[PDB]
């Protein structure tokens, strides 16, 4: 093999490596934004405080990394 | 941005 250790690729399974860093959701893909730094995923609506849309930067980085 | 859409 799976790409991912942590969930082994199971849609049905939660998984923070690999989907929403905070929360492991993998709904709402378009709402999760990738780090430049880090490359994790991360839901608008996870983040504290949250984001009420996309981005429209070229880059963004996440609250571990900026 | 990029998204997990992408
Ligand atoms: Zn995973
Ligand atoms: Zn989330
Ligand atoms: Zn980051
Ligand atoms: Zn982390």
């Amino acid at each position: 093999g799976p790409s991912c250790k942590h969930c082994k690729d199971d849609v049905n399974r939660l998984c923070r490596v690999c989907a929403c860093h905070l929360c492991g959701g993998r709904q709402d893909p378009d709402k999760q934004l990738m780090c430049d730094e880090c490359d994790m995923a991360f839901h608008i609506y996870c983040l504290d405080p949250p984001l009420s849309s996309v981005p429209s930067e070229d880059e963004w980085y996440c609250p571990e990394c900026r | 941005v990029r998204t997990k859409a992408d």
